[PDB]
Formats: structure tokens, C-alpha cells, sequence
């Protein structure tokens, strides 16, 4: 997050960062108490074994613990049809073996709903552990910015991206810069305001530099992943 | 003398702005600056008193805090000719050329920009040659000024992928932090201190496409055979200076002969009658 300010301790309960050989590296996303949604990048075949891992809730510095005090993950489904070279389909989910139950300042958010209707020029919120302006360190606090929804003919273009942008994926930023998430933003929640309710619907993948012009962010769609989300959770169950 | 300045030319409507047209009869003022400069057909309305067009943005501001009046008349088509200079000094350094447009067509900017001293539209072709995607051209930018900036930067698999600054067009930019051409406002009486640039098509010494030159445009100016072209009063001070009016004491300029009348005649007052007669001992003196 690049431009932001620290995040007060309001009600953002949708913020879960994976612990993976007690060192921060990538975050995550929660919908319901029973999975975690997060990128598809950091479970590649180095990344197997997915017992020695953690996830912390509720939990703004990362400092409260040693190699304790968390959720172990049971198993973990990624999609099948993932691309390491043009980097397509970068969603990935992980199941905990604890019931999570609802407490303080613990609330996930829906899924989107086909057919939002969205605005071209939406107003959304990023949040993340990553560096501070330019290969920095992991960040202490939490901290959030304001980014916007850019078109993907505009990002199409030959300036920006030359057509490297498939149509199950979405832009957002701001094409003046300083605007812009770096290393380690790995998944993170973009919601927007929309009938006194937020909205998943962005998924960090990959991105070009952090607060550079020409350079804005890249967020992935659920919106055509939803369906895939349902039927992995009903041939769970 | 403002009668004769209105009859020996074809105006065709007299306002000011911030002044009465009884009081210019007579008095004296400090001085007087004028300015003219052609109208043009199709921004023709933007002349008004107040107006966010192109022209009084781009190449002349009318100020409305100060007496000025607005003059417009007519000139005749025959043995007349437009002078179209680009009075811009950074822009003619790398090799501005002409127009090239027809008789009896005006060029009104829309869009101004301004730039600083540390500016070239060349690049350092030393760096572009790791380049392979949208690789702009570059030459040899005489000392003083920096180099076109570009970056080297890799999305997903292109290594050899360069970035630059002002694109595409300075008029319309994504980024017009980045890019040094900037738009700006004339004030008062300032003229725009050059045009946008297209640096894609610039570039032995740094030259510049003539069709690069963009945010201009061209249209006649003629109306009932006729051209038409602006004119600026501007009064400064007020029964003050040296430059008065001869609307008061060449009234009549016709004596008679035969009644009694006064006379004011170089300064000597008195009344008697008049009477022509034929004398040749006056010199050019007396």
C-alpha cells in the first residue's frame, strides 16, 4: 500500500494473513467459516504440505505469538485449470479443521450475486501487509487505501498492458500512480459499497511494480469463479 | 479624434467595458495601448466579456477590471495579407517550420502548453537499444537539457519492454504529472509559450516531425467580402498625462464676415467684425 494511512481498529473482519515457516508471505480472504479464500501463486509444488501452516484472525500487528496460537489448515483445493506462464485462474482455497465460531470483530462477507450491475468508475478499499514504498519490508500495522475500477478496454491498451488481460479478470487503480500495492499483497480483500453491504470481487495475482505510471493494479474476477467456489464446497460436504 | 478614427474606418460595433463613451470627448489621458489581431469565423462568439473559450485561454486574455473598450471593424480582401508566426521560442529551437495553409486563414491555438529551460523531446539512444515493444525513436539532444525519460520494466514475461512519458499525446495523457508538458492559462497581456509536442515522431540532431505539432486549428475569416479583425483600447489613467482629445475645439473650423463675434485666436481675447481681404506681407512665422 503505497499512499495509504495505518488502519484504525473499526470492523474489517474479512483480513486473514497466512503463516508459513513462521515468516508472513502471502493473505487471504474469508466467505464462510469453513474455508479461506487466497491466490493460487503461493500453492505451487514447493509450497506443498499444507499441515505446516497457520492462519490468524482478528489480529492487526503481527506480534502476539511464537509458533502458536492458531488454525491449522486441513487441506487445500486450487483450481485445475492454473497457468504459470500468462498467470490465469489464480484463485485458491483452504479449508481449516476448527469451527471458527463468530465472535468480536469476526464477520465474513458475502459472495457476489450474478448480475451486480456494478458502475464503470466503482469506488473500492484495498488492505494488505506489504511494503511501504518500494521493496520495502513487511508492514508492522495494517494499513488501507482507496483505488478505483478502471475499464478493461482501457487496460487493454497497447501503452499499458498490450491485450495481456484475459476476460475473467478485472483492473483497478489509478493510471496517474502513486496508488499501488507492492510484493507481499498477495490476495487481499477488495470490497465496495453497495447496499449497506460489501462485495468480494477482487483477487491480487500479479502485478508490475508498485506507485509507477502506466503501471495500475491488477485484481482478479469472481464473479465467473463463483460457481466453481459452490461446487468444490458441495463435493466437500 | 475619435470621429475621424470611426469615419475613415468601417466600424461595425463600439463597447467598452468600465467606461462611458461621453467623457473620452475632451479629456486627457496618460496612454494608450492598443491591440489587434484577427477574428476568426467559427470562435467568433468567444470574444464576449467573460467567456472560457479557446481563444481568451490561448491567445489573448481581456482583463475586466480595467477600462478597456473592445472595437470591430472591417477590413477590405483587396491588396491584404495574414502573417501567421509562431512567437514561441523552444519550439522553432528544433526546427519549427511554417503552417503551410491557404490565403486568407487565420491559426487560433486551443491548447497551450508550457515547459522549463531542462527540456528535450530526444531520448538517449544508448538506452533505447534494449528495447524490443514500442521502441520511440532517439538522436542526440544538444547539451543542457535532459534525455527523454524511460524506464525498463518487465509485466509478466518481456524482458525487453520500454516505457516512456507523455503518452500518448500531451494534449491527452494518462499521466500529466509524469510528463514535463503541462497545460497552462495566459494572464494578461502573455503570450502561450509553445504547443504540444508529439515526442513519438521526433527525432544527428533532435528534429522533430512537422506533423507532430498538435492543439491548433484553422478556419477563414472572411464575412461580406470582408475580414474582420479585433481591436483593443486600453485607457490608462484619467484626466492626467499628456494625450488629450481635439473633440472640443475643432467644432465648427468656419468664421464669418459681417457680424460681431469673439475670438479666442492664439491666446488673444476680444470681439470685432470680420473682413476677407487680400494680403501678402504674412510669412511662415507671423
Amino acid at each position: 500500500i503505497v499512499g495509504g494511512e495505518s488502519a484504525l481498529p473499526g470492523a474489517w473482519p474479512w483480513q486473514v494473513s497466512l503463516h508459513v515457516q513462521n515468516v508472513h508471505v502471502c493473505g487471504g480472504s474469508i466467505i464462510t467459516p469453513e474455508w479461506i479464500v487466497t491466490a493460487a501463486h503461493c500453492v505451487e509444488k514447493p509450497l506443498n504440505n499444507p499441515w505446516h501452516w497457520t492462519a490468524f484472525a482478528g489480529i492487526l500487528r503481527q506480534s502476539f505469538m511464537f509458533y502458536g496460537a492458531g488454525y491449522q489448515v486441513e487441506k487445500v483445493i486450487s483450481h485445475p485449470n492454473y497457468d504459470s506462464k500468462t498467470k490465469n485462474n489464480d484463485i485458491a482455497l483452504m479449508k481449516l479443521q476448527k469451527p471458527l465460531t463468530f465472535n468480536d470483530l469476526v464477520k465474513p462477507v458475502c459472495l457476489p450475486n450474478p448480475g451486480m450491475m456494478l458502475q464503470p468508475e466503482q469506488l473500492c478499499w484495498i488492505s494488505g501487509w506489504g511494503a511501504t514504498e518500494e521493496k520495502g519490508k513487511t508492514s508492522e500495522v495494517l494499513n488501507a487505501a482507496k483505488v478505483l475500477l478502471i475499464e478493461t478496454q482501457r487496460c487493454n491498451s497497447r501503452y499499458v498492458y498490450d491485450n495481456l488481460i484475459t476476460p475473467a479478470m478485472i483492473c483497478a487503480g489509478f493510471l496517474q500512480g502513486n496508488v499501488d500495492s507492492c510484493q507481499g499483497d498477495s490476495g487481499g480483500p477488495l470490497v465496495t459499497s453497495k447496499n449497506n453491504i460489501w462485495w468480494l470481487i477482487g483477487d491480487t495475482s500479479w502485478g508490475s511494480g508498485c506507485a509507477k505510471a502506466y503501471r495500475p493494479g491488477v485484481y482478479g474476477n469472481v464473479m465467473v469463479f463463483t460457481d466453481w467456489i459452490y461446487r468444490q464446497m458441495r463435493a466437500d460436504g | 479624434n475619435l470621429s475621424t478614427l470611426l469615419r475613415l474606418v468601417h466600424v461595425d460595433s463600439f463597447s467598452c467595458n468600465n467606461l462611458d463613451k461621453s467623457k473620452i470627448f475632451g479629456s486627457c489621458f496618460n496612454s494608450i495601448t492598443v491591440d489587434k489581431f484577427a477574428i476568426p469565423n467559427r470562435r467568433r462568439d468567444d470574444l464576449q466579456l467573460g467567456s472560457s473559450g479557446f481563444l481568451q485561454s490561448s491567445n489573448y486574455k481581456i482583463d475586466i477590471s480595467s477600462s478597456s473598450c473592445q472595437l470591430y471593424y472591417s477590413l477590405p480582401l483587396v491588396n491584404v495579407t495574414i502573417n501567421n508566426f509562431n512567437p514561441s521560442s523552444w519550439n522553432r529551437r528544433y526546427g519549427f517550420g511554417s503552417f503551410n495553409l491557404s490565403s486568407y486563414d487565420v491559426v487560433y491555438s486551443d491548447h497551450c502548453f508550457s515547459v522549463n529551460s531542462d527540456f528535450c523531446p530526444c531520448a538517449d539512444p544508448s538506452v533505447v537499444n534494449s528495447c524490443a515493444k514500442s521502441k520511440p525513436p532517439s538522436a542526440i539532444c544538444p547539451a543542457g537539457t535532459k534525455y527523454r525519460h524511460c524506464d525498463l520494466d518487465t509485466t509478466l514475461y518481456v524482458k525487453n519492454w520500454c516505457r516512456c512519458s507523455c503518452l500518448p499525446d500531451p494534449i491527452s495523457t494518462y499521466s500529466p504529472n509524469t510528463c514535463p508538458q503541462k497545460k497552462v492559462v495566459v494572464g494578461i497581456g502573455e503570450h502561450c509559450p509553445g504547443l504540444g509536442i508529439n515526442e513519438e515522431k521526433c527525432g544527428s540532431s533532435c528534429f522533430c516531425s512537422p506533423d507532430a505539432f498538435l492543439g491548433w486549428s484553422f478556419d477563414s475569416c472572411i464575412s461580406n467580402n470582408r475580414c474582420n479583425i479585433f481591436s483593443n483600447f486600453i485607457f490608462n489613467g484619467i484626466n492626467s498625462g499628456t494625450t488629450c482629445s481635439n473633440d472640443l475645439l475643432y467644432s465648427n473650423t468656419e468664421i464669418s464676415t459681417g457680424v460681431c463675434v469673439n475670438y479666442d485666436l492664439y491666446g488673444i481675447t476680444g470681439q470685432g467684425i470680420f473682413k476677407e481681404v487680400s494680403a501678402a506681407y504674412y510669412n511662415n512665422w507671423q
